[PDB]
RNA sequence: GCUCGUAUCAGUUUUAUGAGGUAAAGCGAAUGAUUAGAGGUUCCGGGGUCGAAAUGACCUUGACCUAUUCUCAAACUUUAAAUAUGUAAGAAGUCCUUGUUACUUAAUUGAACGUGGACAUUUGAAUGAAGAGCUUUUAGUGGGCCAUUUUUGGUAAGCAG
RNA sequence: GAGAACAGAAAUCUCCAGUAGAACAAAAGGGUAAAAGCCCCCUUGAUUUUGAUUUUCAGUGUGAAUACAAACCAUGAAAGU
RNA sequence: GGUUGCGGCCAUAUCUACCAGAAAGCACCGUUUCCCGUCCGAUCAACUGUAGUUAAGCUGGUAAGAGCCUGACCGAGUAGUGUAGUGGGUGACCAUACGCGAAACUCAGGUGCUGCAAUCU
RNA sequence: CGCGGGGUGGAGCAGCCCGGUAGCUCGUCGGGCUAGGAACCCGAAGGUCGUCGGUUCAAAUCCGGCCCCCGCAACCA
């Protein structure tokens, strides 16, 4: 009794919006994310908008217009390999990384860097962006999380944190991030700043070469190769931080090609739709074929 | 009794819509208003706070004031012999731009252009809109389209 | 082809359904939760009828969810108890099956005069690699035809896996 | 001894009378019902913009 | 005992069927809607005769029964109960009401009068228009003369003018003579359990193969 | 009477732009009614062979699945008029480096109000305007009734609404 | 709908279909699907001050409601509410 | 042109059934020390990106496909309706005059378009 | 003619209100030692509920379509 769809079902049916479809975007939360006071009459609403696909973080600062969301800088995992990390490009210390990326590469754009330096020595306690008094107020994105589950310890939160300490005032509690204790509503900056900084990757390389070192050489195999230790990925990951506080700029790649050599390629490729002459023939030989028997 | 709620007789008015039901989308909400702004009236079922009594369904009235997630408006209603100045506050739910004056304004400025180009030659640029005038005459031919005679045709059951 | 969408056991679902609750569903509680290695959770009444003697919100049964080598244990020991003879009647639409077993005692577990006989309804739930896709948060998806658990691919499985048999009906 | 419940009979002549003049509109409509935010500090640039008048053409 | 027809003749209240809001109405004096052979093809009745309202009125339910059982007995008299296919084409679905009340002397005792006036269901009446078929007979055309008899005898049962016609089309079908006759000649109608299915150049080949072989097999 | 003097107008059209759920229509579209007719096992009814064994298997009345266009709805509806109805058709208008602000903005970003600057003899559809606008004060009235059209109760009424 | 001991039309469990045909204190009508339904966590904004506004309207009152202002709070990561 | 993140309009985008998908991306996928959450690492959380696969998702193509959208002198100037007569008709109702004017039906065509950023034989 | 009671074994009353559906009185034969009887209660049959759609809590009593006086109904003319 599955397929009980009448004409009546599809036409009455009412298709939700195309990306509730798709499932990517919740628009109950995005209407209150994206609603501007009206008498703040045009000026834009941004949103630090935060993805995790698998071995790829994506963060994103959104404004948005009637003919669709504008963006003002973009911060990818993957080229954080200029920057100086390779490995664990989606683990939290990387979120953390591309959340101070994408604030200092803001900052650089819209000219508020030299004010609001920023966190250079962080040790993760809880802090937001002070205004300077008689100056320019920070640069103020609100988190947008999408469909992303908000619990603590969670890496969208690392990329909160790595904005907000490149120097973005982005609104948030602490009771999110890593080192925050139910029974005791404090947070633990040192489990924070571990976390920061790769700890809770080189305490699992530490016991797992201690106890199972099969799965060491399976996994963290690229640390193996490349000779990295648990002691020096901290030093990894703060080289990365201070070569991004120094050259944020977004040099992008080159593409190897040009779009109109990948048009070419790939519309060479891509399956072509029917004619309607052609149709009308389709349907004609079978009326021709299946129906005459030969 | 007789029953004179806020919402009587609102049952098809406040109806949603046809395949229109759900949330609203985005373009309303990221849409501005400013005081002197003309805009037309019409309620969303869905929200309901800020909504707009039955009498303003349908009217046009002119911004007042700007707050948070809403509108003042003025409209002009009539009660009575005479008309009286009634001040809403609506949401933006409810509220949308009227095109009415729209058309105006380029109108206005079509009207400018040729007074500059006026003013540049002088070629009798008539600003002035006018009314549909009687058709001028005119020469069809048969060339082709031989007229075809037609004569009232019989009564028949067809049933 | 076929490079990844071999059958798997989903999950496996021991529920015994108490009339009532009180003693006999904690004793069954214990049982099931000395069977499957972890507390289970009961499950109350969703409405209320006079001659089953249930209300709403009674705590009419207890059961439990098991995966991976644990739920193919605890499913050949109670395919042991059926001697591996199942039926096509027993097999599901779907693609996953089940059957009931009576006297758990057969299953392994000593008999204890307080705990008593208890039965119970071992359903597995069969896929393959790919069930993600309609289980997870973001885009979700409803899986292809082709990669839908299927009645006859499941006895077939069945039947090859454990070396067992089906009842002709 | 009933009587006549209600009729809207020669309302609208007695509305036309002397009746439906459209409303006399104002320059500077009255600012009542406004956002006493916007109020205070439209107070406070009225009095800034005359004094910078003021010193333009004292 | 029952009110005469002449007071509920004309179309006077708007339609009040038996719904939530009535839930309490007698029931329509006419049950049977098809008579005859009701159950032959489409082919075996090719003639058609109705017999049509001229007026804008009100038929009753006890008048659309008397009709129709005085026209079906007079062509089973004449011509044989598998000689034609009747059917009522009106459905008594307006319910009329009364304001019942007590009639002797002294009956302002307990009337009331008008207050309080409104009326109960007491029976329900067919609303037809100018032009609407009353009643649609199918049979073979040796039976013409048979079917407009029987008709002009059920015309007596019911007020108001009526009107005779001899359909064009075949049988219960809206399609002409000639025009159903080539399609049929064709492959393009089948033969339902009592109507035709059509071919159309829409929908599914597969399924339209499946259906209709005769006019693909050509 | 007052302030003014042809407009700080109009029981009208036009043009542009809204709103509506009535008339109609529809029901092989939702809901609720509603008349007929194909095949399937009697677990998902009853009436019967191959009886001291099912679901090898078939006929009737009926129940559900289909594909069906018989008829409908003041308190049903996808659609949807006509007539009525809101707004606009300028000088209090259109455009410009923004002067002020304790509001707002990441920000001389905006918001509002402004100075200054470019624009009449065609100042931006039609028709009329028989002066326009504005007060003060007070009479009588506050039983109504009839006609066309829409319409409710009632069999109806020179009935009631 | 298919399936699993007792268990059947109705008990608990599992998949599929499912535009809401459910539920939302009550009448009815509107409205609502990663919610306005169900479940869970936290909580008292059902708080203070005095105005403006809409409906009935005489543009009186009453009742109800609407959008802010100045506070003080709740919740949430936050936008917000 | 492909892909992704964020979207605008919100079915030309939905639904059913079959096919194809290079690259990259997306994804499925592997693991359980920590943060975290469950009867159940199934979801959710974390880690590896390593062990593998385009099977599925996703994208596209196909279908005298259902639905949807657009158009028509298609139906139809029909139904309805404003205005008029000391028009017709016992009446019910109807015709005409000056205007406005449908819905169903039929046929035809179509089956997402597009913005910001990144990225790919 | 006023929503007022059911058309329940041959007759008059339960059961209608909580779900495997013959509950009291008449007759036919036994019960039972009787000496026949009179009487006693125990069993067999006797109601398939005036009757159409059911939405199946197996509904036809707790959904709906037609006759019967009653717990009684006036008001001043």
């Amino acid at each position: 009794q599955k397929d009980a769809k009448s004409s009546a079902y599809s036409s009455r049916f009412q298709t939700p919006f195309r990306r509730r479809r798709e499932g990517k975007t919740d628009y109950y939360q995005r209407k209150r994310l994206v609603t501007q006071h009206k008498a703040k009459y045009n000026t834009p609403k941004y949103r630090l908008v935060v993805r995790f696909t698998n071995k790829d973080i994506i963060c994103q600062i959104i404004s948005s217009t009637i003919t669709g969301d504008v963006v003002l800088a973009a911060a990818y995992s993957h080229e954080l390999p200029r920057y100086g990390i390779t490995h664990g490009l989606t683990n939290w210390a990387a979120a953390y990384a591309t959340g101070l990326l994408i604030a200092r590469r803001t900052l650089q754009k819209l000219g508020l860097d030299e004010t609001y330096k920023g966190v250079e020595e962080v040790e993760g306690e809880y802090e937001l962006t002070e205004a300077v008094e008689d100056g320019p107020r920070p640069f103020k994105v609100f988190l947008d999380i999408g469909l992303q589950r908000t619990t603590t310890g969670a890496r969208v939160f690392g990329a909160l944190k790595g904005a907000s300490d490149g120097g973005l005032y982005v609104p948030h509690s602490e009771n999110r991030f890593p080192g925050w204790d139910f029974e005791t509503e404090e947070i633990d900056p040192e489990l924070l700043r571990s976390y920061i900084f790769g700890g809770h990757v080189s305490q699992y390389m530490e016991e797992l070469a201690d106890d199972d070192e099969e799965r060491f050489s399976e996994l963290f195999k690229g640390y193996l190769a490349d000779d990295i230790d648990a002691d020096s990925l901290e030093d990894i990951y703060t080289s990365a931080h201070e070569a991004i506080r120094a050259d944020p700029a977004f040099k992008p790649t080159e593409k190897k090609f040009t779009k109109e050599q990948y048009a070419a390629e790939s519309k060479k490729y891509r399956q072509t739709k029917l004619s309607k002459e052609e149709r009308a023939a389709r349907v004609a030989a079978k009326i021709a074929a299946l129906a005459g028997q030969q | 009794g007789k029953s004179h709620g806020y919402r009587s007789r609102t049952r098809y008015m406040f109806q949603r819509d046809f395949r229109k039901h759900g949330a609203v989308h985005l373009s309303t909400y990221l849409k501005v208003y400013k005081v002197g702004d003309i805009v037309d009236i019409k309620a969303n079922g869905s929200i309901q706070k800020g909504m707009p009594h039955k009498f303003y369904q349908g009217k046009t009235g002119v911004v007042y004031n700007v707050t948070k997630s809403s509108v003042g408006v003025i409209i002009n209603k009539m009660v009575g012999n005479r008309y009286l100045e009634k001040r809403l506050n609506l949401r933006v739910e409810h509220i949308k731009h009227s095109k009415c004056r729209q058309e105006f304004l380029e109108r206005v400025k079509a009207n400018a252009a040729k007074r500059a180009e006026a003013k540049a030659q002088g070629v009798a640029v008539q600003l002035k809109r006018q009314p549909a005038q009687p058709r001028e005459s005119r020469i069809v031919s048969t060339e082709g389209n031989v007229p075809q005679t037609l004569a009232p045709v019989p009564y028949e059951t067809f049933i | 082809q076929n490079p990844m969408r071999d059958l798997k056991i989903e999950k496996l679902v021991l529920n015994i359904s108490v009339g009532e609750s009180g003693d006999r569903l904690t004793r069954a509680s214990k049982v099931l939760e000395q069977l499957s290695g972890q507390t289970p959770v009961q499950s109350k009444a969703r409405y209320t009828v006079r001659t089953f003697g249930i209300r709403r919100n009674e705590k009419i049964a207890v059961h439990v969810t098991v995966r991976g080598p644990k739920a193919e244990e605890i499913l050949e020991r109670g395919l042991k108890v059926k001697e591996y003879q199942l039926r096509d009647r027993n097999f599901s639409a779907t693609g996953n099956f089940g059957f009931g077993i009576d006297e758990h005692i057969d299953l392994g577990i000593k008999y204890d005069p307080s705990i008593g006989i208890f039965g119970m309804d071992f359903y597995v739930v069969m896929n393959r690699p790919g069930a993600r896709v309609t289980r997870r948060k973001r885009c979700k998806g409803t899986v292809g035809n082709s990669h839908k658990t299927t009645k006859e691919d499941t006895v077939s499985w069945f039947k090859q896996k454990y070396d067992a048999d089906v009842l002709d009906k | 001894a009933k009587s006549k419940n209600h009729t809207a009979h020669n309302q609208t002549r007695k509305a036309h009378r002397n009746g439906i003049k459209k409303p006399k509109t104002y320059k500077y409509p009255s600012l009542k019902g406004v956002d006493p935010k916007f109020r205070r500090n439209h107070k406070h640039a009225l009095h800034g913009t005359a004094k910078a008048l003021a010193a333009a053409k004292k | 005992a029952r009110r005469p027809a002449r007071c509920y003749r004309y179309q006077k209240n708007k339609p009040y069927p038996k719904s939530r809001y009535n839930r309490a109405v007698p029931d329509s004096k006419i049950r049977i809607y098809d008579l005859g052979k009701k159950k032959a093809t489409v082919d075996e009745f090719p003639l058609c005769v109705h017999l049509v309202s001229n007026e804008l009125e009100q038929l009753s339910s006890e008048a659309l029964e008397a009709a129709r059982i005085c026209a079906n007995k007079y062509m089973t008299t004449v011509s044989g109960r598998d000689a034609f296919h009747l059917r009522v084409r009106v459905h008594p679905f307006h319910v009329l009401r009364i304001n019942k009340m007590l009639s002797c002397a002294g009956a302002d005792r307990l009337q009331q009068g008008m207050r309080g006036a409104w009326g109960k269901p007491h029976g329900l009446a067919a609303r037809v228009d100018i032009g609407q078929i009353i009643f649609s007979v199918r049979t073979k055309d040796s039976n013409k003369d048979v079917v407009v008899e029987g008709l002009r005898r059920a015309r007596y049962k019911f007020p108001g003018q009526q009107k005779i016609i001899l359909s064009k089309k075949w049988g219960f079908t809206n399609l002409d003579r000639p025009e159903y006759l080539k399609k049929r000649e064709a492959g393009e109608v089948k033969d339902d359990g009592a109507f035709v299915k059509f071919l159309s150049k829409k929908g599914s080949l597969e399924n339209n193969i499946r259906e209709f072989p005769e006019y693909f097999a050509a």
